[PDB]
């Protein structure tokens, strides 16, 4: 209830920074190598030299649903003393349990590992839950830290309908209305059918896409992509060009005027040659593929705003956050004051409501879609300037309802009567 | 001396510069080739015409034109075989000075138009194409409308008109005479009616002496180069009085279509050139299309139709470099659909008349009397093609089956259903399973999603067709033959590699299909690759902004409109989920709902556990696990269990 | 049901059968009979709540 | 639970219904795993099971969203 706003269609319980600042950086950063708990990048790390805190207020963060698909950690945290909900993908492969049935004396406890960065029924089930909880009655932001690499294709898993929980997480992003910040941490990967089920076109009006500058992101793994559109005969095609023996054991075949047992001298150096290159090449591509799922291109094809660096996160967010959260209530005022009663690829947060043009001019900040700490300060300030302005078009929609009410000699007949 | 993309009416792929007679001069680019040189030679004979040619060439370290002035005798083929001697005996003398063309002009003082001869290649063969026709004049004539075909020429006694025998290049059952023709204005309102009449007789009496031989179709282009005062609503009223009377012989040289490219002033003041298609399908014409020619924005000039017809006619919006399709040339591709177990796409109309043809045949059986409302064996269905407009927004087009230019096709159909005896109308979408795999780029989903918007704006059904490979796969094919690599050890590169560089003179090719920052290692300037964008669209993320963007449309729809999903071959990725999302689904018997392949996962575990697509994507799993609602012996079965719902 | 709106009360007095919450059968053929009756009185009534929306409006 | 839609006197519309016998569903075999075997479980007549909730939950969204039929 701390978290939670006092009424139905009420500002959130937000204090000023007080406890953990707004103006810190996120100290805590996950290992590439090994496996992590994604905890410790919300609230903190408990360590041995110090405290290395996440990007949320320490013990803020608060864990519900831990008891079952664990692949997926749902809970509500406190930004600079904004709270908002909080959903991350789990790392390391959790092992759940299923009891034995009773009721069936040949059934057993069935020992199945839920591998870590994957989307399972339960996950989703999960998933798809959460988000509804977080929209309906609680009304709360939402921050996606997006590590899965996509879904469970097994029989086991597609049999248990799979795709139908993977639906409903489509299904309850469209129903959404607060600010909903899908962003994809360092080491974080978002490869196929993950990316699918989170992207802002889904509902653009809420949604807003931000990427790590050294995080990963494509249709597929660069280790998937080479056996298909690399594949064996174009690395040797590329290895006749940068290895210098392969090459001159080329021009060797090509010249003729060599016997049967020649000939097969030149076949028997090269198909040793290729052999050790092999593994190397192999790597060389994977790299190459790798650059196409890279951060950058990524901003380039515009599927996301910004490029962002993990360590000034938080500092980011607690300005967008506030900036976005005052902003949609403006914006859904402004509407309630024209009419008493998104299209496109192209439809991002700064094109998210066609108010935002209107706002743009009656605000009179050149950086208006980015400098979003100049923008926060400017409402403060003018709280009578935009309820003066709303007023203004209250009064000037009612002029037009007014005029609209064939219509005419009906009214002609409702006057003389 | 060109321009080849704001120039006259033509079509220009990537960047290239090639010739108004010559079609395909070089493509490579022409950043690199020497400067074409205008040559004239005005010669009082033939015979005194050979020293101003050994003689001519000598100022040359290109296009050479000869002059006659002789309007005296005027051969045919005696002509040729005097123009011939000259071109055999000068064989390398044209060849080192590297000219394409050799054009010849020869007129006569009776107001006779001049007559043309051009040799042209290696050894100037001399193309039988281009004759009694300029340079300037091989544009209007186009002839680029017939790059599907194998022309060979005939004699005309008319020196404007120009009759070729066009054989299928692939199938040669494909026969046709096709007659190009241009009209120059003459010097100094009831003309162009009457200079109609004169040029099309012309033709008329041409195509009787070659003889109508075996001809499956015929047509005729005509093109206009004066700019005469068009008000094409007049034109079109008297166009009807004069076709009637020259139909009945153009009936008997199995004439079907004719083309003419007329310019209109009222819009000095902008001329706007409007064609028009007349047909002659189903033995009565009944087809008067009245287009107008307007730029894409993309860069090519297509074919806006206002016809006086009813709009539901063939061929709309489509470039002016249209190659007349031959016979038979649907089937190969409904082949690579057929290998799938799936129905080519175009043949899918077909199948849903028959099942609305079926839903009548049942009902007039269980319910007599009221049976007289059934439209017969055609008519029974009302469909017309969908392609995005300039501004991607949809338009009802009715073209030729196939030609889509993208991998996603859908419909607008009116069937007149027993429930709704005067019409129903639905949209159908669905994925051509042989254009690149079926699978998803953002121009397929681009259009889904309009398709989606549009079924929910107007309230009408949508029904898809799914037949996929989830969203496209690639990697920059232009950065493989380029990318340089820096080893640890350059003698020994098994040793590692430090990164990935590019070449400061392959760098500057490229620039913004590749970021690359500078680190000077062993004295180089390496343009080291730290992400990589390439030029080509569908690649990676984005093919998933666009996948996710139609995953939402559809869970929207869904709770709106009636949405439905048919599984006609293999669905995979994005397209397994739009068919959940679809909620209500048929599963032809042998198509798998598929998320990740079946070897994939095999790989992934490192034991071969699965065998088959359908071993975890068949309707033993789904219609089992509910996804699938109903399971359809075959294509059509699915299509006549939809008709039900 | 026989109160799942409260329209149903205007719509029975202006129907006029005494077995309104019942008689289904007697109740259809009504309305196919007075088919124009209906589109009468719903004019009526739309160009009777227009009259009332300007009031609100200004209120 | 049975689902379809289906016609009175012309009229179309909905239908859900309860199945009285004992029906019987066989979970395949997971190949993935090979200490899996095929899992014979009966569904008994007239009660509410996991699949047979979900069934009609999502039956009820299907006749009202689009298709909009009486129940």
């Amino acid at each position: 209830l701390s978290f939670i706003p006092d009424q139905r269609n009420n500002p959130l319980p937000i204090l000023s920074p007080s406890p953990d600042p707004w103006d810190r950086d996120v100290v805590y950063t996950p290992p590439y190598k090994q496996t992590y708990d994604v905890r410790w990048m919300i609230a903190g790390k408990e360590d041995e030299d110090g405290f290395q805190p996440g990007l949320f207020d320490k013990d803020s963060f608060v864990e519900t649903l831990g008891g079952w698909a664990r692949t997926v950690v749902v809970g509500r945290a406190r930004l600079g003393g904004i709270p908002m909900g909080v959903i991350a993908v789990e790392t390391r492969t959790i092992e759940n349990i299923t009891p034995a049935d009773p009721a069936n004396p040949d059934s057993i406890e069935q020992v199945t590992n839920e591998a870590g960065g994957v989307w399972y029924p339960n996950s989703a089930f999960k998933t798809a839950q959460a988000i509804n909880d977080f929209n309906y009655g609680e009304q709360l932001p939402l921050m996606i830290l997006a590590n899965w690499r996509g879904f469970s294709g097994g029989q086991r898993d597609m049999y248990n309908e799979v795709l139908k929980y993977g639906s409903f997480i489509v299904d309850a992003l469209t129903r959404f209305e607060k600010p909903i910040f899908i962003y994809i941490p360092p080491h974080g990967e978002l490869r196929g059918g993950s990316w699918v089920v989170v992207d802002p076109t889904i509902n653009p009006a809420s949604m807003e896409m931000y990427a790590d500058e050294e995080a990963r992101g494509g249709v597929l793994e660069p280790e998937g992509i080479i056996p298909i559109k690399y594949k064996k005969d174009k690395q040797l095609e590329t290895m006749a060009r940068l290895d210098p023996v392969y090459r001159s054991l080329k021009k060797e075949m090509a010249k003729e005027g060599l016997s049967k047992e020649e000939s097969d001298n030149i076949k028997k150096k090269m198909q040793q040659r290729e052999e050790l290159l092999l593994p190397i090449y192999h790597q060389i591509c994977v790299q190459f593929a790798d650059l196409h799922d890279r951060a950058g291109r990524m901003k380039a094809k515009g599927v996301i705003r910004q490029s962002l660096q993990w360590r000034q996160s938080r500092r980011f967010f607690y300005w967008r956050v506030r900036r976005r959260l005052i902003e949609d209530d403006i914006l859904r005022r402004i509407e309630e004051a024209i009419n008493p009663a998104n299209t496109s690829l192209a439809a991002s947060p700064e094109t998210r409501s066609p108010h935002l043009v209107q706002l743009e001019s009656w605000v009179g900040i050149p950086g208006f879609k980015t400098n979003d700490r100049e923008v926060v300060e400017w409402y403060e300030q003018n709280q009578d300037r935009i309820n003066e302005k709303l007023e203004k078009l209250k009064k000037e929609s009612i002029a037009d309802q007014m005029r609209e009410l064939x219509x005419x000699x009906x009214x002609x007949x409702x006057x003389x009567x | 001396f060109v321009p080849s993309s704001p120039a006259t009416p033509v079509e220009n792929d990537f960047k290239r510069i090639h010739s108004i007679s010559d079609m395909t001069y070089l493509a490579r680019r022409t950043r690199d080739e020497p400067i074409r040189k205008g040559v004239i030679v005005p010669c009082k004979d033939l015979l005194d015409a050979e020293e101003a040619l050994s003689r001519a060439l000598e100022v040359l370290p290109a296009v050479v034109n000869v002059a006659v002035r002789d309007a005296e005798g005027k051969n045919d083929e005696e002509i040729l075989a005097l123009i011939k001697p000259w071109v055999q005996n000068s064989k390398a003398d044209l060849l080192a000075r590297r000219v394409r063309r050799l054009t010849f002009i020869c007129g006569r003082n009776d107001g006779s138009y001049p007559s043309y001869y051009t040799f042209r290649g290696p050894d100037y063969a001399e193309d039988d194409s281009i004759r009694h026709i300029e340079p300037s004049l091989a544009f209007q004539l186009e002839l680029g409308r017939l790059s599907k075909f194998k022309l060979t020429p005939v004699f005309t006694q008319n020196k404007n008109i120009h009759v070729y025998e066009a054989v299928g290049r692939g199938v040669e059952t494909d026969r046709r005479y096709f007659t190009r023709a241009v009209v120059r204005p003459g010097r100094l309102a009831e003309y162009l009616i009457s200079e109609a009449d004169r040029v099309v007789n012309d033709i008329f009496d041409a195509l009787e002496i070659i003889g109508t031989n075996k001809t499956d179709l015929n047509h005729m282009f005509i093109n206009f180069s004066h700019t005469f005062q068009v008000t094409a609503d007049e034109v079109a009223e008297s166009l009807q009085g004069f076709l009637d009377r020259f139909g009945p012989r153009g009936w008997r040289l199995r004439v079907h279509q004719v083309e003419i490219r007329i310019n209109c002033m009222r819009s000095e003041n902008d001329t706007m050139p409007l064609r028009v298609i007349i047909t002659n399908t189903s033995g009565f014409v009944i087809q008067i299309e009245l287009y107008e020619e307007k730029l894409s924005e993309k860069g090519e000039w297509v074919y806006y139709y206002v016809s006086g017809n009813a709009k539901i006619g063939s061929m709309h919006l489509l470039p002016v470099s249209t190659p007349y399709p031959t016979k038979n040339w649907l089937q190969p591709k409904r082949y690579k659909a057929h290998i799938l177990g799936t129905q080519y796409v175009y043949d899918f109309p077909e199948l849903f008349r028959q099942a609305i043809q079926n839903s009548w045949t049942e009902a007039v059986k269980k319910i007599p009397s009221l049976a007289a409302k059934q439209p017969a064996i055609g008519e029974c269905i009302d469909y017309n093609e969908l392609v995005l407009g300039d501004q991607d927004n949809l338009a009802e087009v009715s073209r030729e089956p196939g030609m889509n230019s993208t991998g996603m096709v859908g419909w607008l159909i009116n069937a007149r259903t027993p429930e709704y005896p005067d019409g129903r109308k639905f949209i159908v979408v669905a994925n051509d399973i042989t254009f690149k795999i079926g699978s998803f780029g953002p121009k397929e989903d681009t259009f889904f999603f309009k398709c989606t918007e549009l079924a929910r704006k107007m309230g009408i059904p949508r029904i898809y067709l799914s037949a996929n490979s989830g969203a496209r796969l690639g990697l920059a094919e232009e950065l493989m033959p380029h990318f340089n690599v820096a080893w640890n050890d350059p003698a020994k590169p098994e040793a590692g590699f430090k990164y990935l560089y590019l070449s400061d003179e392959a760098k500057r090719r490229f620039e913004n299909e590749v970021i690359t920052e500078e680190i000077v290692e062993d004295g180089e300037k390496r343009h080291k690759i730290i992400t990589i964008v390439g030029a080509e669209e569908g690649l990676g993320v984005e093919c998933l902004r666009g996948s996710g963007l139609i995953a939402g449309a559809t869970s929207r729809a869904y709770n709106d409109i009636f949405t439905c999903t048919l599984v006609t071959c293999r669905s995979v990725g994005i397209g397994a989920y739009l068919v959940r999302l679809g909620q209500r689904a048929v599963q032809v018997e042998g198509q798998p709902i598929i998320l990740t392949g079946a070897p994939a996962l095999n790989s992934l575990l490192g034991r071969e556990v699965y065998t088959s697509n359908l071993q975890l994507g068949g309707t033993q799993i789904m219609y089992r696990n509910g996804v699938s609602h109903l399971t359809a012996k075959d294509d059509f079965d699915g299509v006549t269990k939809i008709v039900q719902w | 049901p026989e109160t799942r709106s409260p329209h149903l009360v205007q719509l029975e007095s202006w129907v006029g059968i005494p077995g309104f919450k019942t008689n289904d059968r007697e109740v259809v053929e009504w309305y196919e009979q007075n088919q124009d009756r209906i589109n009468e009185k719903l004019e009526k009534l739309k160009k009777e709540s227009i009259a009332d929306q300007m009031r609100e409006l200004l209120r």
